C-alpha cells in the first residue's frame, strides 16, 4: 500500500520538483532514497513520527515535510547538484524493521529542453543466410535518438504482445558516451520460427513507449513537440 | 567501510547451478537480517527474511544467518532466467535505531545451450531499405562482447532469448553504424570471435 | 483492577549517629497503582527539595519507590514519612526509629 | 540497549 | 542465573488532563543504568551509572528515539484495551511491560522473558520456550492470534537470545568495577529490653551487593521460624541494600539463639551472637 507519483517526471533545471509519496500500511517510519545507475540506495530524509523528520547522508538540496502520518512529500531544491536519479520512497513499522518500497519515481532535470527527442523506430527483417542455415528468424528493432531513457520496449505478433521468443537490452547506451546530454540508442530482437516468418499473413510491430514532456508543458521550438508517444514500426511476412 | 559489504561485482552463475551470494555487515546491535532483490528499473522486492542463526528455507532459495562470523548469505537453486536481478542485503541496526543497506550484487544467470552455431548475419530496413544492422546470434556462452572504440559504431552487450515454441536458447548481439560503408566482419573484431563464425557473402 | 496497599519503611541510609551528616530513606514497595504522594517530614513539617528514585514494579507487578533527602540526625528531632494512596483512607505516618 | 519498537495489543 | 540485564515500563493514562504518562527504566543486575520520563525536562535516554555514560551520541539518540516509540506504542495500547473490556474513557488505567535475559557463569543465554501487564494483572507473556504465548483472559487471546499472525515471538526471541546478552557481556566489561564486584554484608546485632522476662535480638546486615540475602535464626543449633520477624530487603540509596530480621528472647538465655547471614560474598554463612 504504497504508492509513488508520478513514474517519469521531467522537468527544467532552475525550479523545484515535488515528488509524492503516499503510504497506506499504518506506518510511523518513512524515507526517501535515491539510486544512480549501477549503484546502490542512499539515504536523503527520513521521518520517525509525524511532526518529525532527520537529514539522512545526502540531504543537501533536499527539502522534506511530515504534516500527517500517510503522506511524506520529498520536494528536491534548485540546490541540489545532480537532481537526476530514480527516487525511492519506503515506509516501515519502526526504525529497525524491514521496510517496504514504493513503485519509484525517475526523474530526470537537464539544461534546457531542446535535448528531449522522441524515440526512431525502425524493425529489420531477418537474412535468408540465418533461415537457411538455423531454420529460424530474428527481426530485430532500434531505438534510437531519444532523450531521456524513459522508454518501454514490447513485441507484437499479430496485434497481440508476446515474450517468448523476445530479448530487449536491459538499459539503452548512450550513442555519444562522451557526452553530458547525449541521446540513448535502445536495441531488442524477436527470434520466430522459419516457417512461422515466411506466413505473409502474420503481423510483427515494435512497439516502443516513450515518457516525454506532459501535454501541459511549454514547448517554444518549431521543432515538434516532444510529448509523451508512442512510436513503432511494422513488418509483415515473406515467403521470398 | 560501510555498514553492510558485499561484493557489487557482476556475479555469473550456469543455468540450473546454485548462485551463493553473500553479504557481511557490522555489528551494530544486529538482529534482523533481511534480502531484497530489484530487477533492472523496478523497485526492491523483500524476499528472504532470518532472524536466528542457521537456514532458513522458503521457495528455492534458503537464506543462511551466522552471527558469530558477522555475514548472511543467501542460495538459490535451480537458477533460473528470472533469477537475473541485483540482490539488496538489509541489516538492523537496534544501536542508533538505523536500518542499512548493501549497494547490492548484480546476478546474471548463464544458459547452458548446446550445439551452438555462431554466425555474423546483415539485416537490413524493413521500410527504408537502406540502414543495415549486424546480428552476431548463437554463439555459446563463453563468448563476450565489448564496446567499439568510434563514437560512429555502436555495440550491444549479450541478450538470452527463449523460444518456448523450441526448447532452446540463443545469446545474441546486435550492432550498426552510419558510415555508409559499415561491414558485418569489422563490427565484433573488437571482440573476440570465436573462430567458428559464419560470415555470409 | 488490583489495588495494593503500600509497605513504608523509614530508615537511614548509614548507621544514625548524632551530629553527622546521613541520609533519610522512605521506601515504599507493594502498592498499585502508580499514583503515590510520599513526604518527609521532620517534627510534622514537611521537608522540600526531597528526590525520589525512578519508578520501577516488582515480580507481581506492583511498584517500588525510594523516597530521599540528606540530614543531620539530633537526640530530639523526630522524622517520619507520611504516604497517602488510594487503598489509605487518610495518610498514614510512620515515624523513623533509630533501631529499625 | 533496548529492543526494538514493540508491537501493539 | 548469574548476571540479567532487565528493562520495566510503566504507562498510566490521565484521562482529562494530559496524555499518559510513561516511566522506561534499564537495570544491570541490581544496577540501573538507564531511566526515561515523559514528565521529566530532558526528554531523553539519561545515564544512571557512570560506565554507560562512555556510550557515544549514536546510542543515546537511538536509545530516546526507541523509548519514546515504546510509550507511543502504549499509548494505542491503553485505547485498544479499554475496548477490549468496554470500559469507559474516564477512568484511569496502567499498562506495564517488562523483558530481559539471564546468562549463565560463561555469560552465555540461560533464560529470557517477556511480559505483560493491565491494571496490575497479567495480560500476555512469552512462554520460556520463546515460541508459545500464555494469554491470561479472553480479551488476551485476540492478541495472540494477532501476534502469532505476525511472528513477533519469532523477532523476541532474536533479541532475548541476541543482542541481550551480548549487550549485557558489554555492560559486564566496561564497568567492571561497578557490576562484577561483591560486597559483603556488615553486620552486627543489637538488644532491645521488650518485657521483664522477654528481649529482642535484632540481626542487622548493611552495605551489600547484590540485593539476594538470606537471614536464619537458630537455637541450640536448630532453625527457629516462630517469634521471628523478618523485613523485606531495602535498598540503602548508595547503590546497595540493607535487611535485618528479629526474634524475641527470653531474658537470660540470648547466648542460645544465633544468626546466620548467607551472601553471595560469604563462602561460608556468617554467624552473629550478642555476647
Amino acid at each position: 500500500g504504497i504508492t509513488q507519483s508520478p513514474k517519469y517526471l521531467f522537468r527544467k533545471e532552475g525550479q523545484n520538483v515535488t515528488l509524492s509519496c503516499e503510504q497506506n500500511l499504518n506506518h510511523d517510519a518513512m524515507y526517501w532514497y535515491r539510486q544512480d545507475p549501477g549503484q546502490g540506495l542512499r539515504l536523503i530524509y527520513y521521518s520517525q513520527i509525524v511532526n518529525d523528520f532527520q537529514k539522512g547522508d545526502i540531504a543537501e538540496g533536499y527539502s522534506v515535510s511530515r504534516e500527517k502520518k500517510e503522506s511524506f512529500p520529498l520536494t528536491v531544491t534548485s540546490a541540489q547538484k545532480n537532481p537526476t536519479a530514480f527516487y525511492l520512497c519506503a515506509s516501515s513499522m519502526g526504525g529497525t524493521y524491514e521496510q517496504y518500497f514504493g513503485p519509484g519515481t525517475r526523474l530526470t532535470v537537464t539544461e534546457d529542453l531542446k535535448n528531449v527527442f522522441p524515440p526512431e523506430v525502425a524493425v529489420f527483417e531477418p537474412s535468408e543466410a540465418e533461415i537457411s542455415h538455423t531454420q529460424k528468424a530474428t527481426l530485430v528493432c532500434l531505438a534510437t535518438g531519444f532523450y531521456p531513457d524513459h522508454v518501454e520496449l514490447s513485441w507484437w505478433v499479430n496485434g497481440k504482445e508476446v515474450h517468448s521468443g523476445v530479448c530487449t537490452d536491459p538499459q539503452p547506451l548512450k550513442e555519444q558516451p562522451a557526452l553530458n546530454d547525449s541521446r540513448y540508442a535502445l536495441s531488442s530482437r524477436l527470434r520466430v520460427s522459419a516457417t512461422f516468418w515466411q506466413d505473409p499473413r502474420n503481423h510483427f510491430r515494435c512497439q516502443v513507449q516513450f515518457y516525454g514532456l506532459s501535454e501541459n508543458d511549454e514547448w517554444t521550438q518549431d521543432r515538434a513537440k516532444p510529448v509523451t508517444q508512442i512510436v513503432s514500426a511494422e513488418a509483415w511476412g515473406r515467403a521470398d | 567501510q560501510k555498514e553492510v559489504e558485499q561484493n557489487s561485482g557482476p556475479l555469473s552463475v550456469p543455468e540450473g547451478a546454485i548462485a551463493s551470494l553473500n553479504c557481511t555487515y557490522s555489528d551494530r546491535g544486529s538482529q534482523s537480517f533481511f534480502w531484497y532483490r530489484q530487477y533492472s528499473g523496478k523497485s526492491p522486492e523483500l524476499i528472504m527474511s532470518i532472524y536466528s542463526n542457521g537456514d532458513k528455507e522458503d521457495g528455492r532459495f534458503t537464506a543462511q544467518l551466522n552471527k558469530a562470523s558477522q555475514y548472511v548469505s543467501l542460495l538459490i537453486r535451480d537458477s533460473q532466467p528470472s533469477d537475473s536481478a541485483t540482490y539488496l542485503c538489509a541489516v538492523n541496526a537496534l544501536l542508533g535505531n538505523q536500518f542499512y543497506f548493501g549497494t547490492g550484487t548484480s546476478l546474471t544467470v548463464i544458459p547452458n545451450i548446446q550445439n551452438p552455431d555462431p554466425a555474423v548475419y546483415q539485416l537490413r530496413d524493413s521500410k527504408s531499405s537502406d540502414k543495415s544492422v549486424c546480428l552476431f546470434t548463437d554463439f555459446d556462452s563463453q563468448t563476450n562482447v565489448s564496446q567499439s572504440k568510434d563514437s560512429d559504431v555502436y555495440i550491444t552487450d549479450k541478450c538470452v532469448l527463449d523460444m518456448r515454441s523450441m526448447d532452446f536458447k540463443s545469446n545474441s548481439a546486435v550492432a550498426w553504424s552510419n558510415k555508409s560503408d559499415f561491414a558485418c566482419a569489422n563490427a565484433f573484431n573488437n571482440s573476440i570471435i570465436p573462430e567458428d563464425t559464419f560470415f555470409p557473402s | 483492577m488490583i489495588q495494593r496497599t503500600p509497605k513504608i519503611q523509614v530508615y537511614s541510609r548509614h548507621p544514625a549517629e548524632n551530629g553527622k551528616s546521613n541520609f533519610l530513606n522512605c521506601y515504599v514497595s507493594g502498592f498499585h497503582p502508580s499514583d503515590i504522594e510520599v513526604d518527609l517530614l521532620k517534627n510534622g513539617e514537611r521537608i522540600e527539595k526531597v528526590e525520589h528514585s525512578d519508578l520501577s514494579f516488582s515480580k507481581d507487578w506492583s511498584f517500588y519507590l525510594l523516597y530521599y533527602t540528606e540530614f543531620t540526625p539530633t537526640e530530639k528531632d523526630e522524622y517520619a514519612c507520611r504516604v497517602n494512596h488510594v487503598t489509605l483512607s487518610q495518610p498514614k505516618i510512620v515515624k523513623w526509629d533509630r533501631d529499625m | 540497549i533496548l529492543d526494538q519498537v514493540p508491537f501493539s495489543v | 542465573g548469574s548476571h540479567s540485564m532487565r528493562y520495566f515500563f510503566t504507562s498510566v493514562s490521565r484521562p482529562g488532563r494530559g496524555e499518559p504518562r510513561f516511566i522506561a527504566v534499564g537495570y544491570v543486575d541490581d544496577t540501573q543504568f538507564v531511566r526515561f520520563d515523559s514528565d521529566a525536562a530532558s526528554q531523553r535516554m539519561e545515564p544512571r551509572a557512570p560506565w554507560i555514560e562512555q556510550e557515544g551520541p549514536e546510542y543515546w539518540d537511538g536509545e530516546t528515539r526507541k523509548v519514546k516509540a515504546h510509550s507511543q506504542t502504549h499509548r494505542v495500547d491503553l485505547g485498544t484495551l479499554r475496548g477490549y473490556y468496554n470500559q469507559s474513557e474516564a477512568g484511569s488505567h496502567t499498562v506495564q511491560r517488562m523483558y530481559g535475559c539471564d546468562v549463565g557463569s560463561d555469560w552465555r543465554f540461560l533464560r529470557g522473558y517477556h511480559q505483560y501487564a493491565y491494571d496490575g494483572k497479567d495480560y500476555i507473556a512469552l512462554k520460556e520456550d520463546l515460541r508459545s504465548w500464555t494469554a491470561a483472559d479472553m480479551a488476551a487471546q485476540t492478541t495472540k492470534h494477532k501476534w502469532e499472525a505476525a511472528h513477533v515471538a519469532e523477532q523476541l526471541r532474536a533479541y532475548l537470545e541476541g543482542t541481550c546478552v551480548e549487550w549485557l557481556r558489554r555492560y559486564l566489561e566496561n564497568g567492571k568495577e561497578t557490576l562484577q564486584r561483591t560486597d559483603a554484608p556488615k553486620t552486627h546485632m543489637t538488644h532491645h529490653a521488650v518485657s521483664d522476662h522477654e528481649a529482642t535480638l535484632r540481626c542487622w546486615a548493611l552495605s551489600f551487593y547484590p540485593a539476594e540475602i538470606t537471614l536464619t535464626w537458630q537455637r541450640d543449633g536448630e532453625d527457629q521460624t516462630q517469634d521471628t520477624e523478618l523485613v523485606e530487603t531495602r535498598p540503602a540509596g548508595d547503590g546497595t541494600f540493607q535487611k535485618w530480621a528479629a526474634v524475641v528472647v527470653p531474658s537470660g538465655q540470648e547466648q542460645r539463639y544465633t544468626c546466620h547471614v548467607q551472601h553471595e560474598g560469604l563462602p561460608k554463612p556468617l554467624t552473629l551472637r550478642w555476647e
